[PDB]
RNA sequence: UUAAUUUAUUAAUGCAAACAACCUGCAUUAAAAAUUUCGGUUGGGGCG
RNA sequence: GCCUGUUUACCAAAAACAUCACCUCUAGCAUCACCAGUAUUAGAGGCACCGCCUUCCUUAAAUAGGGAUGGCUCCACGAGGGUUCAGCUG
RNA sequence: CCUCCGCAUAAGCCUGCGUCAGAUACUGACAAUUAACAGCCCAAUAUCUACAAUCAACCAACAAGUCAUUA
RNA sequence: GCUACCUAAGAACAGCUAAAAGAGCACACCCGUCUAUGUAGCAAAAUAGUGGGAAGAUUUAUAGGUAGAGGCGACAAACCUA
RNA sequence: GCUAAACCUAGCCCCAAACCCCACCUUACUACCAGACAACCUUAGCCAAACCAUUUACCCAAAUAAAGUAUAGGCGAUA
């Protein structure tokens, strides 16, 4: 996502108020464009046996590709959520 | 080559509203409202048919359809 | 400047006066001179000395200024350890 | 030799200014009520 | 992607026909090595300083030299009152020698037939024009 | 604007079809070629650039009888009205190609050359190199585009594997899988360049509109170095 | 003259005024309710208040939103509340130089995502940031379910979250049919979020929908007064004899 | 127009993004254009 | 100026524009122009058909007129600009 | 004595030298243009249709063309 | 609805000479070389004579199209309702 | 003494209060046939800066005051 700022400042509004803006307002700068951020990894948690990655319950931090592409869409990894890790806690403590 | 260029061959039909693909819920659409308007879901009507026999509205049955058809290919 | 602003109908202040001039609430405007900071090489030490004064100005000029500036500069200010308490009022002047 | 630019055509007359041009586009619908507004009597030609 | 640009250097920056362009890259091969800017400053040397056109640009391989050689030799027939670059009309007072006699030649013919000068001469001509676009870059 | 395009018909036939003028517009009616308009009224006879076509519930290499050699208004060739089995349709009549002649079209690929006999159509694997062709695939059944004007003859310069090098008529080396298939011999109507026009009257029946009046006069942009040589004064 | 009321209260009396008013009372409060989305385009300020470094003294700040421009082809999507930024640059970024004008658009994708609920794969031309919400959220049922209307911002993606809701309300037994014990598990996955029919039937519609929806709900062919006279009769009668 | 300021727009490439292409962001190079200006004295003109 | 044509509607009809012919540049290709075309093609432009090689005279007096790759070349034509025999005429 | 014209159709206009009664081809009222001419068309689905016109026959062509049906 | 160009489907071009002609003479028709009238005119570009073309790159009725940081242009910077 | 001259109300302005039979999208005002195209998208510029190129007040959801203050600004016109 591109993330912009003004270049010239909006006086303050108030507090039941909205802001007056004016042309100059409208004049922005490009501070940041999040898809040229660094990747970050997607924490997954198997249920099956996967190459190189892990074989079932084991948090993995997988690329974000990968991760959508193949795992989630195959069924072959579940989110990270603190529901299914609890899960997969009672399963590891069951076996 | 294929002859009839597209601009030329019929339009293709605006893709379906999203609403039509969720299975649970009955699309609002400008059926009740006999008319067109551009903020509602487009209807899809049933097929209709005529229900009686207009002379100058006539619609022949398909080729296969009409008794004297023939596998067999006369040449006249 | 602004005789009647567009918002208020008030009378606007020149704050490039602001940013230069001191009024004292007697009526006199003081200043630095010009070119003070600049190329002090090649001046001779009396000239360095007259220019590193504080200077008051004409009357056509304090008048000037006193246009260009609204009634809120020309107010009592009762600053705690003011370096011009003393010279804001005259003494002994004769018309 | 000038003058005559008129040459009057009912065809191309309604075909050009007429009610059904003036509502087949937005501008042209626009013009149509602004001629209502003002209270014109011939709203198209 | 770098075929491409030299290839669009020598059409959109010099202006040579596709048929001259494929008869540059058959003749002077080493124009693909060549970086631009060095390539497109060769051009123009060829071009406005010594008035040569793209037909004779062409014919005559001048893009195969280096701009070393180029400069060294013409310079120093320029100063020396042999070379003349044609002015507004096209027009010289001297014709110009030819590019075969000023490149293509040896060394030595080049100082003989054209230049007409000694071989101690031109090495100081060459160490100050060295000297003089170390200074300049 | 309200145009559409004539090119509406969808279904082969040989009668001349009635075909409209653009004179230069787009859809839009802007001008968007110059030097188009007018000439003499023309009706399109529907080219089959697919030669090698066998006919419905048919298959295999078919001969076909050249009915007629015609002058086409739309191209600079001239067309062979030629009826096979139960159909007749347009083609790219051949230089030689006469009226009764008789033609065939293959799709076989011999493991010899086939003896290259004008007019006829076989995949360019089957011929001999150097045979000139015409009308020439750029993909497998996809029909005749390259070497169709009258005159033109590309020449089978190389086969090597299912890949045959031609040589189009503007001397340009082109590769095409050696099963698309191509026409032997030059296109007909070889006199096509020594036709004179005579007088702008006949370009203007060919439908060319005249030049525009406007005299035209880029430039290299000299580099700062070479600034100082660019308008020496005389 | 003057009107009675400001003209940007006009819209909120027709909504108090006709079958506007009409309309069921939690689709009315949901249309008139407004809040912020988040933010998308424009990094917000932490506090309320900063230390400004000019004078160093405290000044209150705020948080003035960019507008975003949302084609109509977003509506068909699931842009994570991403949407084009319609405004102008400094040519090399300096007020010195020329003023143009930049329109900043997302980078879309075409995915294919699966409704547990709905049981259903959907296409969907998407942003990354909407990839990572649902990420975040732990599914798309998840994503749609908690995104409030203006964050979504997607005439799709509010759709999706009334079929959700009404699925989830109705306990549909259509949801993976003859598997009962996984439509219970979806159902109690999902439980937080189920809501009443009567208030997920109106969830996520337009103006015009609810006002069509209410109209058709309301729509009654008159009864004869043959029935109604008729009726008024035999009662009078039951009267009469009684009394 | 080799006056100043720009590339908003198109065309290319490069790097990111995403899985070769398309799309998006950021750069570079061109084409096309866009806004604006064209000080003073020296009868005019050239060079001054 | 090759020619027929075109042009400043309302002060310029021309030597200007176009023009066959010739020359230069660009393009190897399908379903809306080019084009339902394909290098003998299409577009952009230059130039202008074709064809070739490489002091005297007029008057009496005549600042008028005529003769002793480009360049040359006037056959035909012109409400084009000049000159002229003879005739004609307010 | 003139005749460039004129009579019709098209297009355009819309009652704009018909009658009566008044004002000074104007006003008010009354009347009128009658369809055969012309406009206003076509039941579907496929399928058909290479061979100009020019007295259409010789002849000549090029710029290659307005004229059709079947189940 | 003028005009520039274009699209669809139409129409006109006597007579003579030649012969299949962007040919010659010359009606209609289109144009507008020169003179005269006129100049608040019959006319916001006309009239009379004279003249160019007049089977073609001709003229022309009908409907449609291209719209102003544009169109169209056999470039005159011409024309796009005086 | 001719042309004429004279008029007073038709109405309007600013506020307050108060919220406001038939035909007709085809050639509109046309009784009566196989649909499908449907909408959203930064105002700009004049002008001021004594040119001009960054910049140049504008239905904003309580009058007043803070205040033309803090701030912004070819730190300049001005905001
Ligand atoms: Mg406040
Ligand atoms: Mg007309
Ligand atoms: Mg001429
Ligand atoms: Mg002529
Ligand atoms: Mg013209
Ligand atoms: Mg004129
Ligand atoms: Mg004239
Ligand atoms: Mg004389
Ligand atoms: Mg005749
Ligand atoms: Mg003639
Ligand atoms: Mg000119
Ligand atoms: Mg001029
Ligand atoms: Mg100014």
């Amino acid at each position: 996502t591109v993330i912009v700022e003004r270049w010239w400042k909006v006086p303050l509004a108030g507090e039941g108020r909205k802001p007056r803006l004016h042309r100059r307002h409208r004049v922005y700068k490009l501070v940041e464009d999040t898809k040229h951020r660094p990747k970050e990894n997607l924490e997954l948690i198997l249920t099956q046996s996967v190459e190189n990655v892990g074989v079932r319950g084991d948090l993995v931090s997988v690329k974000k590709s990968l991760g959508r592409n193949r795992l989630l869409p195959q069924g072959l990894a579940v989110y990270a959520s603190p529901e299914n890790k609890k899960l997969f806690e009672e399963e590891k403590l069951l076996r | 080559y294929e002859w009839g260029v597209r601009s030329t061959r019929k339009s293709e039909p605006p893709p379906l509203d999203r609403v039509y693909e969720i299975p649970g819920l009955e699309p609002i659409t400008f059926a009740g409202k006999m008319h067109f308007v551009p903020w509602l879901a487009r209807p899809i009507f049933p097929p209709w048919d005529r229900g009686y026999k207009d002379p100058r509205f006539y619609r022949s049955p398909p080729l296969h359809e009409h008794p004297l058809y023939k596998d067999q290919a006369c040449y006249i | 400047l602004t005789y009647f602003s567009a918002r208020k109908g008030k009378r606007k202040t020149v704050k490039a006066v602001i940013d230069r001039f001191l009024r004292l609430h007697c009526g006199l405007w003081v200043r630095r001179k010009a070119g003070y900071k600049k190329k002090l090489w090649k001046k001779t030490p009396a000239r360095k000395k007259r220019l590193r004064e504080f200077v008051f100005c004409n009357k056509t000029q304090s008048k000037l200024l006193d246009k260009m500036t609204t009634s809120f500069w020309k107010r009592r200010n009762w600053y705690v350890d003011d370096p011009y308490q003393k010279y804001h009022d005259r003494t002994n002047l004769k018309v | 030799a000038r003058g005559n630019e008129y040459q009057p055509s009912n065809i191309k007359r309604k075909n050009k200014h007429g009610w059904v041009r003036r509502l087949s586009t937005p501008a042209g619908v626009q013009v149509i009520l602004r001629r209502m507004l003002k209270g014109r009597k011939s709203l198209s030609h | 992607q770098d075929i491409n640009d030299t290839v669009r250097l020598l059409k959109e920056k010099c202006l040579f026909t596709v048929q001259q362009v494929t008869k540059i890259l058959h003749s002077c091969p080493s124009v693909l090595r060549e970086d631009l800017g060095q390539l497109e400053y060769k051009f123009q040397y060829a071009y406005f300083r010594m008035g040569i056109k793209h037909p004779d640009i062409v014919k005559s391989e001048y893009l195969q030299y280096s701009l070393t050689k180029i400069k060294q030799r013409h310079i120093y027939l320029e100063r020396l009152g042999r070379y003349q670059t044609p002015d507004k009309k096209g027009q010289t007072q001297i014709p110009n020698p030819l590019l075969k006699d000023i490149l293509r030649v040896s060394e030595a013919e080049f100082l003989a037939r054209t230049a007409c000068t000694s071989v101690e001469e031109f090495q100081v001509f060459k160490k100050l024009l060295a000297r003089e676009e170390e200074e300049s870059e | 604007a309200n145009f559409v395009s004539w090119k509406s018909r969808t279904k082969y036939t040989i009668t001349p079809v009635k075909m409209r003028k653009s004179g230069g517009r787009d859809h839009t009616g802007r001008i968007r070629v110059h030097g188009i308009g007018g000439g003499h009224k023309q009706r399109y006879r529907m080219i089959d650039f697919l030669r090698f076509r066998p006919e419905e519930t048919k298959s295999g290499p078919f001969e076909e009888k050249v009915i007629q050699v015609r002058y086409d208004p739309c191209r600079s060739a001239d067309i062979a009205l030629v009826a096979g089995g139960s159909r007749k349709r347009w083609i790219i009549a051949t230089e030689n190609m006469q009226a009764g002649d008789t033609i065939l079209n293959s799709n076989h690929i011999g493991r010899m050359a086939v003896a290259a006999r004008e007019g006829d159509a076989h995949p360019l694997g089957a011929l001999p190199v150097g045979t000139l062709i015409n009308n020439v695939e750029s993909e497998p059944g996809r029909g005749a585009q390259y070497i169709r004007a009258a005159g033109t003859c590309g020449v089978l310069l190389r086969k090597v594997n299912g890949t045959a090098i031609i040589q189009l008529p503007s001397k340009r080396q082109m590769q095409v899988l050696e099963t698309c298939v191509a026409t032997v011999g030059r296109v007909s109507n070889v006199d096509h360049n020594k036709r004179v026009i005579g007088k702008a009257g006949r370009n203007r029946w060919l439908g060319k509109r005249p030049n525009s009046g406007r005299w035209h006069r880029r430039k290299i942009r000299p580099l700062p170095p070479m600034k100082s040589y660019v308008k020496l004064p005389s | 003259p003057l009107h009675k009321y400001p003209v940007w209260l006009w819209k909120r009396l027709q909504l108090r005024e006709g079958i506007c008013s009409r309309l069921p009372g939690h689709y009315l409060r949901s249309l008139e309710e407004e809040r912020t989305p988040t933010p998308v385009h424009y990094r917000p300020h932490g506090a309320k208040f900063k230390i400004n470094p000019k004078n160093g003294q405290r000044e209150r700040v705020e948080d003035v939103p960019i507008p975003i421009y949302f084609p109509p082809e977003s509506q068909r999507g699931l842009w994570g509340g991403e949407g084009w930024i319609l405004g102008q640059i400094y040519a090399n970024n300096d007020k010195l130089s020329k003023r143009l004008k930049k329109v900043w658009k997302p980078q879309l994708f075409e995915r294919e995502f699966y409704s547990e609920i709905l049981d259903k794969k959907f296409t969907v031309t998407v942003t990354m940031r909407t990839l990572d919400l649902i990420d975040e959220a732990y599914g798309l049922d998840f994503y749609i379910l908690k995104t409030p209307k203006e964050d979504l911002c997607s005439k799709f993606g509010m759709d999706l979250k009334r079929g959700m809701l009404l699925r989830l309300a109705r306990q549909d037994p259509q949801l993976h049919p003859e598997d009962p014990e996984r439509r219970a598990a979806i159902y109690d996955k999902y439980k937080e979020f189920a809501i009443p029919e009567e208030e997920a039937e109106w969830v996520g519609l337009t103006l015009e929908e609810a006002i069509e929806k209410q109209r058709l709900l309301e729509e009654k062919d008159p009864v004869p007064l043959f029935k109604i006279y008729v009726a008024e009769l035999i009662q009078q009668l039951q009267q009469q004899a009684l009394s």
